[PDB]
C-alpha cells in the first residue's frame, strides 16, 4: 500500500536521528605540540597526561623512538592557554599514587626572569628532562 | 540486474515490514478508552507474561550473582583485598549485566510465548472469528499484552539485581568470611542514586518497549502455516535481543562515559 | 481428604508424565535405521536449530566477555594488578558462564521454536495424516530434531567462549593498555586441558541431551489449542532451564571441588 | 481469583527488592564556598572529600589554575551548619591509608586567643596550607 | 545449497574457534622421584615446581611428614632428562616476587673435584636444604 | 528495473562506505633472533617484552635450559626496525610486576665506537648479562 512506504520512512528516520543525535551528544584540541629526549621513559604510554602541579594541562601524544643513538623521544601536547613557558624549566616522569599511571609531570622553571626567556611555540624543544626511576638502581644505591 | 535491483527489491521490502509494524502499534494502543473490560484482562496478562517468570529470574538471578562472588574472591585474595568484593558484584549488576541478562531472558520466555501463541490463534482461525463479531482484535490481543509487557520488565529487573546483590553476599560474608561491615561498606558508598539506581530504570524500560513490541508483531504478521511460526519465534529471540544488545552500547556509552 | 488424596492424585499426575517421556525416546531412537533418507533432513535441523543460533550466541558471546574486562579491570587496577586480569575472563568463562549462558540462549531460542513447531504441526493436523501414511512421527519429526540438537550445543559453546576470551582480550590488551604478553602468559599456566576445558566439554553435552529431551517432550505431549500451546513453549524455557542451573550445581561440586 | 493474588505477590516481591536495593546498598544542604591556593595537589579530583577530625564535611568543586602564576587553586564546599570555624586554621591534601583515593583534610586552629579571633565565612581564602608529597622525592630525601 | 553450505560453515567456524582456545590457553615425560627433609617448608603444596636456574624440571609430589622425628619431608619428581646431578647440591624454598607462590631452587654443585664424588639418580637422598623463611622472626631480627 | 535501483545502490553503499570509514578509525613484522646465557632467570618466561628503555623492541621466544652446564639460553625476536646494536650491549632482567614476572632491558653499547663494533646479526650471542635478583638474599644480605 501507500499508507505503508510513508511511515517506514517515517518510522526509521525518527529512530535514525534519535541514534545519531545521542551519539553525538555522547562523543576538538586548541594545542600546540613540544618535544623532549629522555633517557627511561619506563612506565609511559601513548595517552599518559602531561601536568602542572597536578591539574591536567595536556597528553602525550607520540612515544617515537630516535634510531640514531637509541633514546626515546615524546611529543608532547600543551593546550593553547597555558602559553608562556620559558624554555629552562624542567620535566619528570612521576607515578600517581604510589603504583598509579606514569604520569609525565612538569615544572614552570621561574626563577627571576630579568633579562628575557625563550617563550615555546609549535614544535619547539624541552632542554631539561629527569628519567624515571627504576627499582634496581635504589636497591643497588640502598644495599650498598 | 541482479545484484542491483534485487538489493533493491529485498530493501523496500523491509519498508514494508517497518511500516506494517508501526501501524499496528497505533491503531492497538491510540484508541477509544474502556477501564472495566481490559482492566479484568491486563491481570491475567500480567499473571502469564510477569508471574510465571519470576522463577526463572530468581534461580538465575542468584547464580550469577555468586559466580561473580567465587571467581571475583579467588582473583582478588592474593593482594589481601576481598574487602572490595561488593563493589564488584553490586557493580557488575546495577550497570550492565541486570538490564541486559534480565532482558535476554525475557525476550526468550516471554517473547517466544507471545509470538507462538498470536501466531498459531492467528491460524487457528481465532483472529477472523473475532474480527468478524465487531471486536477489534489490536484492542483485545495486543493491547493489554503490551502493557502487562512494559510492567513485568522493569520489576523483574529489580528481583534480578536484588538477589544478585544478595547471592554475592551469601559467598562474600558468610561463605568465605569476609567481615560484615567491611563488606558492606565499601559497597554504599560506591552506589550512587543518579548513577547506578536509576539508570538502570532507564535502561530498563527502554528494553521493555523494544522487546515487547517485535515480540508481539512477530506474531501478528507471520505466515500461519507450520515453519512460518517456528520461524517467527526464532525471528523474535534473535531481533529483539539485538536490539538489546545494540541498545545498551548506545545507552553505556552516554549514561556511563 | 482434600490435602491427603488430591497431592496424591496431582503427583501420581507426574509419574505418569515421566513415563510418557520416557517412552517416547525410546521409540524414537531404537529404531529400525535409514542413512539416506535421515541423513538430508539432518542437514535441515542443523540449519534450523544451529546455523541460525549462531547470529545470537557470537554477539552476546562478546558482549559478557567485555563487561568481565571492564568491571573486572577498574576493581583491579588500584593494586597494579591488571596483568592477571586474563585469569578472571578465561576463567569465568571456561568454568561456568560459559556451559551455562550458552545454554539459556540455546533453550530460549532452539528451546521455544522446536516446542512451538511440533506443538502447531499437531494442531494443524499434519501429524494425524502423516502418522496414516505409514510414516512414524517419531522416527521422522523427533529424530532428526534430538541428533541435531545434541551436535548443535557442543560447538555453540566453543564459539561462545573463544569470543569471549576474545572480548576480554579486546578491552584488556588493546583498550586499557595492558601489556601484549605479560596478559596472555598469565591465561596460559591457569588454564589446564583436563580440568578448564575437558570439564567444559563434559558440561555442555550434559545439557544439550537435557534442553533437547525436553524441548521436543513438551510440544509432543502438548494440547492443541489456543492457550495449550502458549503455555507448553513457556512450560519448555522454565522446565528445561532449571534443569540446567540444577545440574550445574550437582556437576561443579564434582568437576571442580 | 487464583491469578490475582499471584499478582498481588508478584508486586509486592518487586516492592521488598526494590527496598532491600535502596536500603542495603545505599543507606544536599546549603553550602558555603572557600578559596585556596597550594603549590602541587597530589590527586584530587573534584568531589573529594573534605574532612575535619575524620567525618566528611564538604566536597571539591573546581580545580583549576592559576593564569601567570601557575599555582594551582581549589574550590571547596562546605555546609552551612559548621559557620564558626576560626581563620587561622590550616589544609593539609592527605592520602587514604595507603593505596586509598586522596582527600583533603583540615585542622581548624586552637589558640584561645585575646585579640579578636576571626570568622571563616563566604568569599573567604584559607591560607596556610600544605601541599602534598610524592614518591618520587621520598626516596630521593631517604638516599641523600 | 543453502543449506548444506550453511551447515559447512558451522562446521568450520566451531573449528576456528576451538583452535584459539587450545592453541593460545595451552601455549609427560618419565621422572625419578628423590626426596629432602627440611625444617619448615613455607607453603609447598603438591604439584609445585622446582627449579634449577628458573627453567621448571619437575614439580613436588608428597608432602608427608615424618613421625616420631618431626620435620617435614618432601618427595620431588625430577624428569629423567637432567640426569646429570651431583650428591652434593642444594635445595632452598624461594618465592616469586612479593606476593606469589612458595615454588622451589635446586641448585647444582661447581667444585671440579678429582676423588669422584657421585651421580644424581632414582631414590635418592638430597641432604644439604635450606628451609623457608617465616615473616614474624624477620621482623624479630629487624626490631631486636 | 529503475524504480528497485536506489534502494539497492544507497543501501550497499552506506554499509559499505561505513564499513571503510570504521575501518580507518580502529585499525605480524619481520623480526630476527638473538641467543644468550643467564644464571638466573626468575620469573622470566616466553613473551616477555625486550625494551630498550622503556620502548619495546622484541619478545623472548624460547627459554630452554643447555645440558652439562646448566645455564639457560634465552632466545630473543628484536624487531628488524632496529638494527644497529653493537656486540658490547649489555642485557639485564628487571623487575616488573608484582608476582615476579620480569622483561628485559637492553642497555646499548654506545661508547662512540672505535672501530665499527660488530653489529648483530641471526644468532649471535651477547655475552656481558647482568642474571635477574632474588629477594631471599637481598633480606639475607640486610640482616645476615
Amino acid at each position: 500500500k501507500k499508507n505503508e512506504i510513508w511511515v517506514g520512512i517515517f518510522l526509521l528516520a525518527a529512530l535514525l536521528a534519535a541514534l545519531f543525535v545521542c551519539l553525538k551528544a555522547a562523543n576538538t584540541e586548541p594545542t600546540y605540540t613540544l618535544y623532549a629526549t629522555f633517557d627511561n621513559i619506563g612506565g609511559l604510554k601513548a595517552r599518559s597526561p602531561v601536568s602542572i602541579g597536578g591539574v591536567v594541562v595536556g597528553r602525550v601524544a607520540d612515544i617515537t623512538l630516535d634510531p640514531k643513538t637509541y633514546l626515546p623521544r615524546v611529543t608532547l601536547e600543551i593546550e593553547q592557554r597555558y602559553n608562556h613557558i620559558p624554555d629552562t624549566s624542567s620535566l619528570s616522569i612521576r607515578t600517581s599514587g604510589l603504583l598509579g599511571e606514569q604520569y609525565l609531570a612538569l615544572n614552570v622553571g621561574f626563577e627571576d626572569p630579568e633579562l628575557g626567556t625563550a617563550i615555546l611555540k609549535d614544535g619547539d624543544t624541552i632542554q631539561d628532562t629527569k628519567s624515571a626511576m627504576v627499582l634496581e638502581d635504589l636497591i643497588g644505591q640502598f644495599l650498598y | 540486474l541482479n545484484a542491483l535491483a534485487s538489493l533493491g527489491h529485498k530493501g523496500i521490502k523491509t519498508l514494508r515490514t517497518f511500516g506494517r509494524a508501526g501501524l499496528m502499534l497505533f491503531n492497538a494502543l491510540v484508541g477509544k478508552p474502556e477501564f472495566r473490560k481490559h482492566a479484568p484482562l491486563l491481570v491475567r496478562q500480567l499473571y502469564n507474561v510477569g508471574v510465571l517468570s519470576m522463577l526463572i529470574i530468581v534461580v538465575s538471578g542468584v547464580f550469577i550473582g555468586m559466580v561473580l562472588g567465587l571467581q571475583g574472591y579467588l582473583v582478588l585474595t592474593t593482594y589481601s583485598a576481598e574487602t572490595s568484593l561488593g563493589m564488584l558484584v553490586a557493580l557488575s549488576l546495577l550497570r550492565e549485566l541486570g538490564p541486559v541478562v534480565a532482558a535476554l531472558l525475557f525476550a526468550g520466555r516471554a517473547g517466544s510465548a507471545l509470538t507462538a501463541e498470536i501466531g498459531l490463534m492467528r491460524a487457528t482461525e481465532q483472529l477472523s472469528s473475532m474480527e468478524m463479531m465487531a471486536v477489534d482484535p489490536l484492542r483485545r490481543v495486543i493491547s493489554p499484552r503490551f502493557w502487562a509487557g512494559v510492567i513485568s520488565l522493569p520489576l523483574l529487573t529489580v528481583i534480578f539485581v536484588a538477589v544478585g546483590i544478595w547471592g554475592g553476599s551469601l559467598v562474600g560474608v558468610s561463605w568465605k568470611g569476609i567481615d560484615s561491615g567491611f563488606f558492606w561498606s565499601a559497597m554504599q558508598n560506591a552506589v550512587d542514586w543518579r548513577m547506578d539506581l536509576v539508570n538502570c530504570l532507564i535502561k530498563s524500560v527502554v528494553f521493555a518497549i523494544t522487546v515487547t513490541w517485535i515480540s508481539l508483531f512477530n506474531g501478528y504478521d507471520a505466515i500461519p502455516t507450520s515453519a512460518g511460526i517456528s520461524r517467527a519465534t526464532t525471528r523474535t529471540v534473535v531481533h529483539s535481543s539485538l536490539a538489546v544488545l545494540g541498545l545498551d552500547f548506545v545507552l553505556t556509552a552516554l549514561m556511563f562515559g
